[PDB]
């Protein structure tokens, strides 16, 4: 019958408008607002969706995070498209107008500018098809191949004034940088507070808002409970926009008691996930009879859960929708690392999709069985690196390196397609970078799918201190900086005796025994059997994922020298350099002094 | 009499074009800077009205403010009274001196044989895919921010639907082959350098050592050049000459060379882009620019098009050319070559008039179709 | 404008950080040419050096390079500093203490680039070292050549590269010549240059920081070989006459010498300059 | 000097093949020091001189000290089984004769400049595989 599907907005366009974390926040939720507020009148009526599967607790207010994606599609009842036309005009004016209100700082706006400006802005593009089949699984496909072609009509606001203070034309750039609104005192009697904007009385509800979010030290030194936001926000209200101000207190305060701050408190991570094999799975339940609606409630339960992880944690979540995650973590918590937090969210995934997809687990053969898996990009910056950057190198990090698209868009744009070479797509990956204050980069890919990854994280509990050590000579992290120096020489040494295969293990034992003597101070006590074991491990992984593709990556002509290169990786080489990242980020979150 | 040359231009180093995220304008994100490939036609403008200064020794606004009384009408007659403003973008005539029009920047290939220019254009974003529309009043329409379009049938003309994951259109830049077109990775004609630079002393003794900045540095592949046509009033001859071109002291190689009187330089563009001509589109092929982008909306069923931001630097006769320049208060959306609009049945001429309504921007080198 | 040549002839071992992402032995490294991987000096770098030697003079500056950062007013610079590539690198020998080794491709490309700069002495130069380039070519015949045209120095041996220096008599150097590539030349092919310009032939020197008589920390460190020869090109903007001649005078006297890179107070990349002189 | 991979792993092969290590991955203690000793005594006394009293087994000779001189002639052996012909270098290259004691060898045609050269680069090479196993 009749299909409508709905696509909204440019995300990715706003995402890279923004810089801190509240302005990336806004971003975010303001997508996922106007999402709910579209498909509000539709969710009231009994209105059948199949993509995204709305739930009466997608509704209820979570955390900051927000939960409606971008596409819909939904069983079509006479007089839909109308309505849909002045809904969508309807939620334009109220956003504008809610934009306009003084809460807000800056001058006074006029609702009729904001309004062509969202309208010229904001995309909200749906499509009405006339489909002869009820099932899901030739419906989604269908309305989301044409959706696909209709995202790439381009809309924009045609001039944008920015430099004059009172006309200003750039309106949810406004939105982002003031959706905390203004700061209220009384007879200096009281304490300071956020008035605060739609989107935050939306997502944390007009009530009970405990504290609004505003800097990134906030999130990333939730350890001290210094209560950071209080005391340098009535350092600036005692002053005489408030962004910068308050960043620099936060700073201040944050550099006056020096006693418990650790380097990795100014740090902060970014962590993005995709879903892998999920076009996969979903044919796999086209084949074999399962409807798609048991994968969109493990993804919601998922969703939820993760949601709940990511609080639990210290840290904020962003965007949780279906497979994407984006929040923002501080390095460490009570103890625990993001890699303990990564290892749990991914535990959430797997165990949701066993617990929904019993059907289709026990109904398929142990053969095939895709199944969907959660790849990671993880990036670890300096608070003040711009957010933009940041942004990138983690997409570069999921994309390019935890989904091995590099491969496939370097065969892809020179046409070597070669199905034979799409047998060689990597699956399942931790991508890791980690910039310090100094400029160097750090980086790792790790295959979650093994022991390897179990063997990581074990290492990383084990060796990470809880406590800060209050000394001030720090022995251990001078043997951590020898070891991380002598493994960094050694690697072609270390190469050869990996690239043997019966005695490796003693090899490697024997080894680190005569370079190393008495390589136990304090702490770190048979970090080096784990370390072997972890190489190992990595290297049967390698072995196992990118040797036949590098030998077929050698032997394809088309290919020139540079991409080549680019393309090939070294097993052993990757797995030292997987041992010294996890060394180096050991060494930074252990030792006390920067840089 | 109008004299007409074509200007090629060389990279003698690296090259940087600036983009919005500048080295220092904003907050903290002031010490990574990217590079765009190409410049705005204001920086070309702006290097020929300097080098028509220069060539006749009226440079000015020297390290110190001074008055120029008696040079004032020979600069307006040379030069133009102001820099290339978008605010005129209405007017019939650059309101500059003797430059009377500008192609837009082309890519030229010089093959080491003398034998001929190859000018490489932006890949049609429509290139390798047939998109046919249902023009009855029939079901399957959509609706762009409530207008109602006919829906789009994209399939690679190699009955499969378009793939997202297939596109890569946007990377591609083309030349004319023999019987098809030649298809150029971008990354081959641009390589692309991040240059790491501290200040060695350390001022005033607060926190530093982080004074450490990051620029894109662009460079051209072996034979590219860049290239652009102008038209000079009278007899105000172009020396060939070392110039700047935007960015951190980027410095090309100017080579004049002329072309017969009778001769259009928009004829000779067009020409040059006359092998990618389908007509059921209109290809955008320098950036173009519309007062209401929704009116171009309601003269087409399909824009398969992307934008890029304009800001100029505005700067007058008498401004102090030695210090902050006045950037213009507005940023503009252009959209991208490569573009392609996709008219109604019998609606070309309008969607093109609406094009050629600013010829301001027409001479300029913007808004240019084929 | 008047683009001229300056060759840089280092009097000690130079360092100029890459800060690049390093993973290998080494820890610090020295910056190379993203397109021939040969060692280089960015152009911040010579700005940087030339200027802080000229400091002290305060209009020059002012004239020349600019302004200085964090000044209410900014100046632009009036001369355009060109990197500086590897001429010529002493490699080590048997019969002489080492030999000075070019490559036929770094001749090649210094052709190219003064043709393509036109240098105040271009004309001659190019000359000459086309039809040494020609006769070189016609001597090798698409060999692997070792030229050395001394006939004392016949027989030298390169030291990490095992080739035996061949002197044929046919190919006259120049005096010119010789003063710009320098003295107990050798010509070699350019997969000879590059191997005893990477990293593993480059010299490493390790280093120590000790703390109460033990060492705290350990490093590598790689130097650019004393006595290399770089050359730049200079474009001046038709900067102010005076300025300009005391600059140039003041560059190329004897007594000035030039620290360019890391490690200054322990005396790396002291270097002289030299402008090319009329063949 | 700079070792490459390959000639390690020769020192690995020759190693475990001229009966150096046990099958439990330990060495005697004191081939470490003969290796250091050899060295040594090539600088002190010379190539020729080195390798004849490193050779001899007749007396007590710690009756372990020649298979110091065999490892070495399997590193060269396997080190001239490649870069062979390699025309633009001056090197000589050929399989010394198992028969053929080294110093018998390089008394007859050492020409004591590519073998100096071999010798060292085995010595090395011996020192950095040895690295990799354990002391009795
Ligand atoms: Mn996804």
């Amino acid at each position: 019958m009749k299909y409508i599907a709905i696509t909204l907005g440019p995300i990715t366009r706003t995402i890279e408008m923004a810089e801190s974390t509240k302005e990336l926040w806004a971003a975010s939720y303001f997508f996922s607002y106007l999402a709910k507020k579209i498909v509000e009148p539709f969710v009231k009526k009994n209105r059948t969706f199949q993509l995204p599967l709305i739930n009466e607790e997608m509704q209820k207010p979570h955390c900051g995070a927000g939960l409606f994606p971008d596409r819909y599609i939904f069983k079509s009842e006479p007089g839909d498209l109308e309505l849909l036309k002045q809904h969508s005009d309807q939620v334009l004016i109220e956003i504008a107008g809610h934009i306009a209100s003084p809460s807000l700082p800056g001058t006074a706006k006029d609702v009729s500018q904001i309004y062509h400006y969202l309208k010229s802005y904001i995309k909200i593009y749906f499509i009405e098809r006339t489909l002869e089949s009820d099932d899901p699984h030739v419906v989604i496909p269908a309305c989301e191949k044409y959706l696909n072609i209709i995202e790439n009509q381009e809309t924009f606001p045609e001039q944008e004034e920015t430099m004059i203070s009172h006309q200003k034309s750039d309106f949810l750039k406004f939105l982002i940088t003031n959706v905390n609104g203004k700061i209220y005192r009384k007879d200096k009697n009281s304490i300071p507070r956020f008035t605060g904007s739609f989107l935050t009385r939306d997502a944390f509800g007009d009530m009970n808002g405990e504290r609004l979010f505003e800097s990134i030290l906030e999130i990333s030194a939730s350890e001290l409970n210094i209560n950071i936001q209080q005391k340098a926000l009535e350092v600036i209200t005692a002053n005489e926009k408030y962004s910068d101000q308050i960043w620099d207190a936060e700073e201040i305060i944050l550099n006056d008691n020096k006693a418990q701050l650790r380097p990795y408190h100014k740090y902060i991570a970014i962590i993005k996930s995709d879903g892998d094999s999920m076009g996969e799975t979903i044919k796999s339940m086209g084949a074999y009879n399962i409807p798609i609606t048991q994968l969109s409630k493990a993804l919601l339960s998922f969703n939820i859960e993760s949601i709940n992880e990511i609080v639990a944690y210290g840290g904020k979540p962003i965007f949780i929708g279906g497979d994407d995650l984006l929040c923002f973590a501080p390095v460490c918590c009570n103890g625990n690392n993001v890699f303990n937090l990564v290892e749990k969210l991914s535990t959430c995934f797997d165990q949701c999709i066993n617990q929904h997809l019993q059907q289709y687990i026990n109904a398929c053969s142990e053969a095939q069985r895709p199944l969907p898996s959660l790849s990671f990009g993880i990036s670890i910056t300096y608070h003040k690196y711009p957010m933009f950057e940041a942004l990138h190198t983690t997409d570069y990090l999921l994309e390019m390196v935890a989904k091995d698209n590099l491969f496939k868009y370097t065969l892809s744009n020179k046409n070597i397609l070669n199905e034979n070479m799409k047998r060689f797509i990597l699956k399942n990956k931790l991508a890791f970078s980690l910039q310090k204050h100094s400029g160097q980069i750090y980086h790792t890919a790790m295959s979650k799918k093994g022991k390897s990854y179990v063997k990581f994280n074990m290492l990383l509990q084990k060796y990470i201190l809880k406590n800060k050590d209050m000394s001030k000579t720090q022995e251990s992290e001078k043997f951590l900086s020898s070891v991380i120096q002598m493994i960094r020489a050694h690697a072609e040494i270390l190469q050869i005796i990996l690239q043997n295969e019966d005695k490796r293990t003693e090899m490697l034992k024997n080894y680190f025994d005569n370079n190393f003597n008495e390589s136990c101070h304090l702490g770190y006590t048979g970090l080096f059997e784990d370390i072997q074991t972890l190489l190992c491990l990595r290297y049967q992984e390698n072995i196992q994922d990118y040797q036949n593709r590098n030998e077929i990556i050698q032997q394809n002509t088309i290919l020139t020298s540079d991409e080549k290169e680019i393309l090939i990786v070294s097993p052993a080489m990757d797995a030292i350099h997987t041992i010294f990242t996890a060394l180096q980020f050991i060494h930074f979150i252990n030792y006390n002094k920067d840089e | 009499m109008n004299r007409h040359y074509l200007i090629t231009l060389t990279p003698m180093d690296w090259f940087f074009f600036g983009g919005e995220r500048t080295l220092d304008d904003g907050k903290s994100a002031d010490y990574i800077s990217h590079s765009n490939k190409f410049p705005q036609q204001s920086a070309l403008l702006g290097m020929i009205r300097y080098q028509l200064l220069k060539q006749h020794n009226l440079l000015s606004q020297f390290p110190y403010t001074e008055n120029k009384p008696t040079e004032k009408e020979i600069m307006k007659t040379l030069i133009g009274e102001q820099s290339f403003r978008m605010t005129e973008r209405k007017a019939k005539s650059l309101g500059l001196g003797v430059i009377k029009q500008i192609s837009p920047l082309m890519l030229i290939e010089c093959k080491d044989d003398t034998s001929s220019r190859s000018i490489y254009f932006p890949l049609p974003l429509d290139d390798g895919y047939k998109v046919s529309f249902n023009e009855t009043s029939n079901e399957d329409k959509v609706f762009y921010n409530g207008i109602e379009c006919p829906i789009p049938n994209v399939y690679p003309a190699s009955r499969k639907f378009f793939d997202h994951k297939t596109y890569n259109n946007y990377l591609f830049w083309c030349t004319q082959g023999n019987n098809q077109i030649k298809k150029l990775l971008s990354d081959e004609i641009w390589i692309s350098k991040m240059q790491i630079g501290i200040t060695k002393h350390v001022e005033e003794g607060e926190d530093n050592d982080k004074s450490f900045y990051k620029q894109e540095f662009l460079q051209l592949k072996k034979s590219f050049i860049y290239a652009f046509y102008i038209t000079l009033s009278g007899e105000s001859e172009l020396s060939s000459d070392i110039i700047q071109l935007g960015g951190q002291r980027s410095v090309f190689r100017m080579e004049v060379e002329s072309i017969e009187e009778n001769s259009d330089i928009q004829e000779k563009y067009q020409t040059a882009a006359q092998f990618l001509t389908q007509s059921d589109r209109l290809l955008i092929l320098s950036p173009t620019y519309v007062d209401n982008l929704k009116e171009l909306s309601a003269l087409c069923n399909f824009m398969w098009s992307d934008s890029i931001v304009f800001r100029n630097i505005q700067t007058t006769n008498a401004s102090n050319f030695y210090g902050k320049p006045i950037k213009s208060s507005s940023k503009y959306h252009f959209l991208k070559p490569g573009s392609v609009l996709y008219f109604k049945q019998g609606k070309r001429k309008e969607v093109e008039k609406l094009l050629m309504d600013y010829t301001y921007l027409r001479l300029s080198g913007y808004n240019i179709y084929i | 404008m008047t683009t001229r040549m300056y060759v840089i002839n280092t009097l000690s071992n130079m360092h100029v950080g890459s800060g690049e992402v390093n993973y290998g032995v080494i820890d610090n490294l020295i910056q190379r040419d993203s397109v021939t991987n040969l060692p280089n000096i960015n152009s911040s770098g010579l700005k940087g050096a030339i200027r802080e030697y000229f400091k002290e003079n305060e209009d020059l500056v002012r004239e020349l390079f600019g302004s200085a950062p964090r000044d209410e007013k900014t100046l632009p610079g009036k001369v355009r500093f060109f990197e500086a590539n590897l001429l010529s690198m002493p490699v080590r020998s048997d019969k002489v203490p080492f030999l000075m080794a070019i490559s036929d491709e770094v001749l090649q490309e210094l052709i190219t680039k003064m043709k393509f700069f036109n240098c105040e002495e271009a004309t001659q130069y190019i000359s000459h070292l086309s039809t040494l380039l020609d006769n070189i070519k016609t001597q090798a015949q698409g060999t692997d050549f070792a030229y050395v045209f001394d006939p004392l120095l016949q027989g030298a041996i390169i030291e990490e590269v095992s080739i035996r220096a061949t002197c044929p008599s046919h190919i006259p150097l120049q005096p010119s010549l010789k003063k710009l590539l320098g003295d107990r030349l050798v010509i070699l092919s350019h997969k000879y240059f590059s191997i005893l310009s990477d990293d593993n032939h480059l010299p490493v020197l390790s280093r120590n920081n000790l703390e109460n008589g033990q060492s705290a920390n350990l490093w590598y460190e790689q130097v650019l070989p004393r006595y290399s020869r770089l050359y730049f090109m200079l474009m001046d903007g038709n900067a102010q006459s005076e300025y300009l001649k005391k600059f140039r005078d003041t560059l190329c006297t004897p007594s000035t010498i030039i620290q360019i890179g890391a490690n200054a107070s322990i005396g790396y990349g002291y270097c002289q300059i030299s402008e090319l002189s009329p063949f | 000097m700079k070792i490459s991979k390959k000639q390690i792993e020769y020192a690995i092969e020759a190693l475990r093949a001229n009966n150096i290590i046990t099958n439990d991955n330990q060495y005697p203690k004191v081939f470490k020091g003969y290796i250091s000793s050899f060295g040594a005594a090539v600088i002190q006394s010379g190539l020729i001189p080195a390798i004849i009293f490193f050779e001899n087994e007749d007396n007590d000779a710690n009756a372990d000290r020649h298979k110091i001189i065999g490892v070495l002639k399997d590193i060269i052996n396997a080190m001239r089984q490649q870069y062979t012909v390699t025309d633009a270098t001056i090197l000589v290259s050929s399989q010394i004769p198992a028969n053929y004691s080294m110093a018998q060898y390089i008394i007859e045609h050492g020409n004591t400049d590519q073998l100096l050269k071999e010798i060292t680069e085995a010595a090395v090479a011996m020192k950095l595989a040895l690295r990799m196993y354990k002391s009795e």
